[PDB]
């Protein structure tokens, strides 16, 4: 935990910003993610930009697009856990105490 | 100068990246040994010591890293003076205005009056099924660690 | 339903039942009721001994 970004008793929104979990490992899989898409994504864009006058096959688009929303779920999936870590109330209504404090 | 390509250089950029980024997983899990201290404050005794084995996220702690320059008072009371206190503050017979509103100026176990006075937080919307008492703390400063963190005081 | 407040006063507001569970306890063999109340500010909190 590094920051509590709230205050204790006062009512919550749903989806407020409440904790911080350290994102060491939990943002370096995200630029590794978008990493690889910002390669795909180009591949993906050239060869549809390619079909339109079928300079390559048919198929092999479909392996980019293939692999260019492979790649896209993987960036969904690794800001899933980006997300995770920003700890959301699921629900609206007044918060007790915090029995964990930051740092632990 | 246009000797390989662009998607040629673009792969091996996400190669780049990709391994940039196994790199700092590697010395973020190199930073996790070597255990940083997360918070600055009086440190206690070490409950393991040289020698004893740990692993990830174990049961049991190793060392309370305390700070203690303000203070929490979990101030209990319970639910049945408080719903009469609720009705006859609803009512007209009694009021609660001023400043004065916020003020503790708790005391000792042994009597002996706290010089300092604080300010009184949220109280707990709940209650516990076990004594039948809300929570409302409050904040303490202490300048010189005239109060230790555990203790008993009546607000 | 109109429950009663913990300290042996009547409650203004009347609530509906709903929820009449099934499952009949081990030990002590009473079934349990699940009854509802609005309320517009915080006058009974959860966690209190009622009598309904």
């Amino acid at each position: 935990i590094l920051k509590r970004l709230f205050k204790e008793g006062s009512d919550v929104k749903a989806g407020q910003q409440l904790y911080q979990i350290d994102p060491a490992t939990y943002e370096a899989d995200y630029q590794s993610a978008q990493a690889n898409l910002a390669s795909t994504q180009e591949q993906a864009q050239r060869y549809k930009l390619l079909v339109a006058d079928q300079a390559v096959s048919k198929q092999q688009y479909a392996d980019a697009n293939a692999a260019y929303l492979q790649s896209k779920a993987a960036v969904e999936q690794a800001r899933i856990n980006l997300r995770y870590t920003k700890v959301l109330s699921p629900i609206s209504g007044r918060i007790g105490r915090s029995a964990v404090t930051e740092g632990a | 100068d246009q000797a390989v390509s662009k998607q040629q250089y673009a792969d091996a950029n996400a190669a780049y990246l990709q391994s940039k980024a196994a790199v700092e997983q590697a010395r973020i899990n190199l930073r996790y040994t070597k255990v940083l201290s997360p918070i600055s404050g009086r440190i206690g005794r070490s409950a393991v010591t040289e020698g004893a084995l740990v692993t990830n996220g174990q049961a049991n702690a190793m060392a309370t890293v305390q700070q203690l320059d303000p203070i929490y008072v979990d101030v209990t009371q319970p639910s049945t003076a408080l719903l009469r206190l609720r009705r006859e503050l609803a009512s007209g017979q009694l009021e609660r205005a001023g400043d004065n509103a916020a003020k503790v100026s708790l005391k000792l176990e042994d009597g002996s009056q706290y010089p300092l006075e604080g300010r009184l937080e949220f109280s707990e919307v709940s209650v516990d099924e076990g004594t039948g008492s809300v929570t409302i703390r409050a904040v303490f400063p202490n300048p010189n660690n005239e109060l230790l963190p555990g203790m008993f005081v009546h607000a």
